[PDB]
Parts: structure tokens; C-alpha cells; sequence
């Protein structure tokens, strides 16, 4: 009866795992926000040309098994052409210009909203050029960073997952739908030695 | 049939108003003027299919190629006009189709990447060589070309980038590729192999 | 063998535009596609096909038009050559009964700006 | 198609409106009326051509011809229609030309300076059997048969002489050549000899 | 002091209305837009005067030049800019004058008789290297550069040849020539070498 459910926003929403960052007992990681991670949202991103959109983080964070325990955590979004930190104690940790934020793990967990980060008018997934090696494009969303606060070291193992939701889509130039298995990151390297066909076969042409 | 003469080029096309205009838009200002007939590639009984990169197919051609090395800034539409030159006693059928961001896949060099005036051929064409399947490419501007009805195909494409200008020596806007999906048949002693004439026609172009 | 390569002969000087024409005597059945390109005084004769097509040149289909014109713009006479070439922009595509070869006759007349002058005997 | 009766003949001609009238002038009154379908000659391989002198092609023929030995005066213009009949397979070239007093040379006898119905053939093609070149016979009132495209050729002749009144008997007005430029040419198999019909109708016949 | 900006040149000259135009006209149309600065040459104490040909002098620099090659034919005026550049404690005089038909005599090679960009000088300059004597060269269109008074020298040239339009590669149409009448001098210490500069404009070109 409505076709509002097919809609270019409600394809795209309804927040999914995009990460899962282990911090056992060097005291720090760094996690580049790429969306190719996992075999869907990359299939479903596929489908068009040129998107544009906002994103919007969650970060559920707990120990390695349920547990919360009274810690401060520091997530710190590295913008795109910005330093990284290089150690825990670097000197990317006090920079005024990547924002942080300071939530402890008792709490609800904390909400971040990214905009459109690209110095085009929309990003492409599929660069048929070169940029100077590779054919790949410059996207480049960004950089989180996240530590625990303090100068030792704290006893507790943190494993937090990133959430992430899609908002204010604009799509562009559909294109067909990837039937081949995923090789690489960058690259549509498909396996070439095998083809595996779209459709699944029958006996004969009669036999429905 | 008509005499269409832009520029000091001629051609002889008939009364075929089967332009597909790609995604709607003429291309136009506000963000050379001739025909370019390119070689002729020979449809045999067992050829896979051809691919032609723009705007690098006329970087090795004169005036347009010229402008092309210099400049440093580029911007235009196109008009490719396909025709296939065949009796009443052969058979066949071509998908004439622009593919925007035509990236390929590796089983890649400076070579097949962008092939220059001659253009390449496809290795496995049922996968586009670069890993979707050749039975959803109509959702791309296409044109069918069956020797038992017709013999030309025309498709008008616009610009479409994220930016208003790009370089034309690196980045290549869009594919265009003709891929037989019904082979050519004929019987003994007919011509083996058929001539398949592409022409391009710059649409709009601007270089400041 | 032109008309009009022998009333020249009987004069000095000579400045127009010409016109000549093709005409394909082949089988109905039959279809392909030929270049003429024509090359102003001065240039040099092309070596490829890719070549004489950035000129001045006229693709011909005989598989609708029988018979093409081209006008070589301006002659003149007191080397000035205006060399025409002929290029198989594809092959010649025959069905099963029709014959593989066929011939191409050529025609040529002055135009309305054609004049000449100082008599001369040959 | 139509369907041309005058007297009591009838011929069937499609509309073609290619009629050449000979030097502009149609033929008219103030210094029969039927069609006289004559043999047909067969188009061979190596057939070099034919003519027919006028008027004396038409008495040995009924009511007209035997109008041509009496009154001792005789006055007419002329409508000649040369047509071919062949298939799509066959291909070659006819010129069909009229020449005002087509004086023959000798390598004359009685029967060839006036052939009769049948018409002579000609020896060499070349130099039109006078010394006169094939190349400039275009300057005469002519007409193409390409088999490609056409099969009938008509002109129209009006009456051309220095007396406005002259001998039927002794004096020929003009002569009418068709010579195959292009040879005939056909696959082994199809027709071997091709028909050339030729068709003449007096116009504006006058006789005191 | 004006800025004088055509094309992408821009000179600096003064508000010098001393423009001699040659024989009263103006160059028109009815039967490259830029400045070429050419080498400077370097006026010694003992230099005897140069020469160049025109339209020999812009066909080995760029775009005016490679039309030249191209088109067959050619029709324009002119606009030629000597000036000299000495201090306040240097004299001399210059005589600049345009020849029209400036044919060269022998005491001639493919070298002299067109120079190129950067000119030729004068072997025995009383007699201009032509038998005809310099003190009747002002007969001609031309300009004193005395360097008490003024440093620059302009000269309009229009289009004069017995034909509308001649081939550029093998005639020339007039030649320029500055020759130092007055012999340049200083006292010891200042610049020994006076450079003088010339500056071409093509005005209404026209190629076909």
C-alpha cells in the first residue's frame, strides 16, 4: 500500500556494529573510520555511485565479560589530516583541536555525531583513476582514539564496540548488485580461477 | 536517412530517434565540435566484448587530444554513436552501455586501465571483469543492438563528478562497454566478420 | 578523360571549385563503409586512416546512400594539389549469393565559380 | 505501380519521376500513338552494347513504319524507355545516352549504319565505334541503370535538325547507345542473362 | 606611464603619441592577439645594424608561429615597438624604418635572406646591404630614436601585396631596420652595451 518503507533513509538507518576493539592488559588504540569492514553495509553501499551522509557513533563499552567496573575512558576523533598519536603519552592527547570526549563506564554510553567530512561534494566508493598509486579514492572520514586516562596503567581489560548509524542519506548512479565473493579492502579483486554463477541450477529447462 | 556534417566531418546515419538521453539531463554550461570515428573492431563468432574509457579515447586523436594535454581542467558531456554493419542473413545481438567509474579487477597495469583510442577486450564477460554480473547492467543508460531489427545505438551522457572540474590526463569519467549476449551466427560462406563503427561527439565542453 | 580536363588545355589560367562524385555499382545485398578524404595544397598525403579522418573527409555507407558528392573548395592555376584518397573504414560485408567484388566509378564537373581565361592552342 | 495505356498497347512502369527531357525543350507542334515494345537483348557477362538508329528502328515495324514510306516528309520528337529486369544478386551499371547524328567509323556497310529493329552491337566500347571517347558521353541527354538502386530509364527527345522537314528513308536523326560501364556480375547459379527491354512511343508525329 | 595588457602579455610603455601609421591606413578586415617581446640586442660602440624579416620573424615562436605552418595562407598588418633603454650620460641615435620588398644583395644563402627570431645584422650599412644608399631610407615609414630626447619608436604597418592573400613560409613582406646613424658614446666607466628591444603585435589576422 506505501511504498515509504523503500525509501533512500529507511534503507540506511537502524544503527549496526561496525567495530570491536579489544584493550587487553601498549595502553591505547587507534581505529580509522572505514564502513568496508564487513561483507554487508559494503554490498549495500555498493549499490550506488556517490553517497552523503553524516554519521553518528555509540560506543557500548564493558569488560571482556558484562562487567563495569568505576573507569574514565578518553575517546578522542583524530579529524581527517590531523596527527594521530604515536604513544599514550603523546602529545596528540592535549591537542585543543581533536575533540574528546570523557565518559566513565558506569554510564549510558556516549552519542557522537561525525558530518560530512569530504572536501568534494559527495564520496565515491569507485575512483576509476589515479590520485598521484593505487586506484583508490580520499574519502577519509577520520580517526578515533581511545585510551583510559592517568599516567599508570590501569588493571582492567576493555573491550568496547562501535555503533554506528547513517543519516541525511543522498545516493547517486545505482549500479548492479556484486554477485562475486570479496578478495580485498580497496580494490572489486575478485577471484578469478572460480566464477561462481548468479543463479542456482536444474535438471533441465522444463523441469520448473 | 540523413547527413549529419559538424565541424569538416560527415557522417550518413538515418532517421533513428532511439537517442537515450543518460539519466534525463542534456549535457550543458554553467557548472572539438566534430565527429572522432574511431577504428572499427571485428565481431567474430567467438569475440568476448570491447570497453573504451572516456575521456581517454581521444587523448591520442588531434585537436580535442591536444586541448587534453594542457589546460590542466576539464569538463564535458559526450554523444557515442554504435553502429554494426551486417546482412540479412546474419544474426546477433549487442548491449551498448556507459558505465560511470568503470573500475576493473585483477585475475592491473597502466595499459588496460585505460586503453587509449583502440580500447580492450574483456576476458570474462559474464562478471564485467570487474565482479558484477553482466544480467543487472541495464539499470546503466544502455541500447540493444539485434541485427535483425536495427543497427545503431546512440546514447547522449552528461557530465557526472563529484567535483565541477577534473583533470583529464588521470581520472577517466566513465566506461563504455559492448558486450554481444547473443553470439553472431552465420552460415559457411557468408563475411565472417562483422565491423562495429563507434563515433564520438563532444557535447558541451569547457576547459575554464 | 574529363570534359573538363580537356577545355583546359586550351586555355592558360584557371581558378574554381570542382566537384566530383562516387557512385557504387554493387549488389543490392551488399554493405560496408569508405573514408574520402580530401587534402589542401601544402599538407602532405595521409599514411593512416586515423590521420586523414582529423581533415577534411566524408565517411560514405553504401548500404544507404548508391552515390556520394565531395567539393574540393579552391583550384588554382597561373604544386596547388588537392589529393583525394579513398580508405576502407570497414571491410565489405556480402551475404551468402551475392558476389565478393564490386568497382566504384568516379565523376567529376566544375562549378558555377569556374572560370578561365587566355586562350591557348594545344 | 501504374499502368500506362495510349492506343491499344499497354505497358506497366512504376512511378518514376526521373524522366530527362533532352535539352529542355519538350516536343511540340507548328515547324501511331501507341508503344512499339521492341526484342529484348540478353545482358551477358561479356556483352560490350547495343544501338538503335532512329527512325529507323520503327519501319519494319506496322502503322508507323509503313507511314515511313509514303508521304515523303516526316516531323516527330520521340519517348524512349530502356528497362532492365534482375534480381538483389545481380549488380553492374547501364548508360543509357541519345547522341544527334551518330555517324559511325570504319575499322560502312548498308546494315550496320542502320540496323534495323534488332539493333547492331558494339565493336569497341571504348571510342563508341566513331573515335569519340565512352568518358565524355555524358555531355549527351543520358541516364544511369544501376542495378543497385533502378531499372528503368526514360527520356524524352525532341525533334533536332537543320530543316524543319526531312526524309524518313535516307537521313537518321539520332542514335540511342546503352553500354554496360560496370560489368554484369552474379554467382554461379543465379540467371546467367539479363533482359534489356526497350520501349518507344512517338510524340507529336506530324507528316505535311 | 601606461600598462599595456593584450592576450596574457603586459608591457610598460609611456604615453608616447608618436605613432607614425604607414601610408596613412589603418590595418582592416575585408580582403596571435598578443605581444611577442623577441631577444634584446646588445648596441656597442662599433655596431653598424640588424635586420628582420617579416612574417619570418614569428614562425619559431609559438601560436601565431604554428598557424603559420598551417592553412596555406595568410593576411595581416602589423604593430612594431623598438625602444632603447640608457642612462641620462649616453648618446646616439637610431634610425628605424620599414622596407616593404626588402630584397638583399651579395658582395644569397637560405640563412640571411630569412633570419628568423633573433636577426640578422648589416655588413656595409651605407648601402643597406642592397645597393641603395641610407640617406634616402626616410623616404620610407619611419622614426629617429635620439636618446637625448626619447628612448621608444612605434610603426603601424598595414597589408600591402599585389595579391589578397600569400603563402607565409617562402615570402616575406617587408623587413625592419634599426641602424645606428649616430654612433653610440659614453665615457669610460658606464655600461658599454645598450640594450634595444623589440616588441611585435599582430593586428587583424585573418586566415582563410
Amino acid at each position: 500500500h506505501s511504498t515509504q518503507e523503500t525509501a533512500i533513509g529507511n534503507f540506511f538507518s537502524r544503527a549496526g556494529l561496525v567495530s570491536i576493539i579489544t584493550m587487553p592488559t601498549d595502553g591505547y588504540v587507534n581505529w580509522d573510520i572505514d564502513l568496508m569492514g564487513y561483507a554487508q553495509l559494503r554490498r549495500k553501499c555498493e549499490l550506488f555511485t556517490y553517497m552523503r551522509f553524516d554519521a553518528e557513533f555509540t560506543f557500548v563499552v564493558a569488560k571482556p565479560n558484562g562487567v563495569l567496573v568505576p573507569q574514565l575512558l578518553q575517546y578522542m576523533y583524530v579529524p581527517p589530516g590531523a596527527p594521530k598519536p604515536t604513544s599514550r603519552d603523546s602529545f596528540a592527547w592535549q591537542t585543543a583541536t581533536n575533540p574528546s570526549v570523557f565518559v566513565k563506564m558506569t554510564d549510558p554510553p556516549a552519542q557522537v555525531s561525525v558530518p560530512f567530512m569530504s572536501p568534494a561534494s559527495a564520496y565515491q566508493w569507485f575512483y576509476d583513476g589515479y590520485p598521484t598509486y593505487g586506484q583508490c579514492p580520499n574519502n577519509m572520514m577520520g580517526t578515533f582514539s581511545i585510551r583510559t586516562v592517568g599516567t599508570e596503567k590501569s588493571p582492567h581489560s576493555i573491550t568496547l564496540r562501535v555503533y554506528m548509524r547513517i543519516k541525511h542519506v543522498r545516493a547517486w548512479i545505482p549500479r548492479p548488485l556484486r554477485n562475486q565473493p570479496y578478495l580485498f579492502k580497496t580494490n572489486p579483486n575478485y577471484k578469478g580461477n572460480d566464477i561462481k554463477c548468479t543463479s542456482t541450477s536444474r535438471d533441465k529447462i522444463t523441469t520448473l | 536517412v540523413a547527413q549529419l556534417t559538424i565541424g569538416n566531418s560527415t557522417i550518413t546515419t538515418q532517421e533513428a530517434a532511439n537517442i537515450v538521453i543518460a539519466y534525463g539531463e542534456w549535457p550543458e554550461y554553467c557548472p572539438v565540435n566534430r565527429f572522432f570515428t574511431l577504428d572499427t573492431k571485428s565481431w567474430a563468432k567467438d569475440s568476448k566484448g570491447w570497453y573504451w574509457k572516456f575521456p581517454d579515447v581521444l587523448t591520442e586523436v588531434g585537436v580535442f587530444g591536444q586541448n587534453a594535454q594542457f589546460h590542466y581542467l576539464y569538463r564535458s558531456g559526450f554523444c557515442v554513436h554504435v553502429q554494426c554493419n551486417a546482412s540479412k542473413f546474419h544474426q546477433g545481438a549487442l548491449l551498448v552501455a556507459v558505465l560511470p567509474e568503470y573500475v576493473l579487477g585483477t585475475i592491473p597495469p597502466y595499459a588496460t586501465t585505460q586503453p587509449g583510442q583502440v580500447g580492450a577486450v574483456l576476458t570474462h564477460p559474464y562478471v564485467l571483469d570487474a565482479g558484477i554480473p553482466l544480467s543487472q547492467l541495464t539499470v546503466c543508460p544502455h541500447q540493444w543492438i539485434n541485427l535483425r531489427t536495427n543497427n545503431c545505438a546512440t546514447i547522449i551522457v552528461p557530465y557526472m563528478n563529484t567535483v565541477p572540474f577534473d583533470s583529464a590526463l588521470n581520472h577517466c569519467n566513465f566506461g563504455l562497454l559492448v558486450i554481444p549476449v547473443v553470439p553472431l551466427d552465420f552460415n559457411a560462406g557468408a563475411t565472417s566478420e562483422i565491423p562495429i563503427t563507434v563515433t564520438i561527439a563532444p557535447m558541451c565542453a569547457e576547459f575554464a | 578523360s574529363t570534359i573538363l580536363g580537356q577545355l583546359c588545355r586550351y586555355y592558360t589560367q584557371w581558378s574554381g571549385s570542382l566537384e566530383v562524385t562516387f557512385m557504387f555499382a554493387g549488389s543490392f545485398m551488399a554493405t560496408g563503409k569508405m573514408l574520402i578524404a580530401y587534402t589542401p595544397p601544402g599538407g602532405n598525403v595521409p599514411a593512416d586512416r586515423i590521420t586523414a579522418m582529423l581533415g577534411t573527409h566524408v565517411i560514405w555507407d553504401f548500404g544507404l546512400q548508391s552515390s556520394v558528392t565531395l567539393v574540393v573548395p579552391w583550384i588554382s592555376n597561373t604544386y596547388t594539389t588537392g589529393i583525394i584518397t579513398i580508405w576502407y573504414q570497414t571491410n565489405y560485408v556480402v551475404p551468402i549469393g551475392a558476389p565478393t567484388t564490386a568497382y566504384i566509378v568516379a565523376l567529376a564537373a566544375a562549378q558555377d565559380n569556374f572560370t578561365m581565361k587566355l586562350c591557348k592552342d594545344t
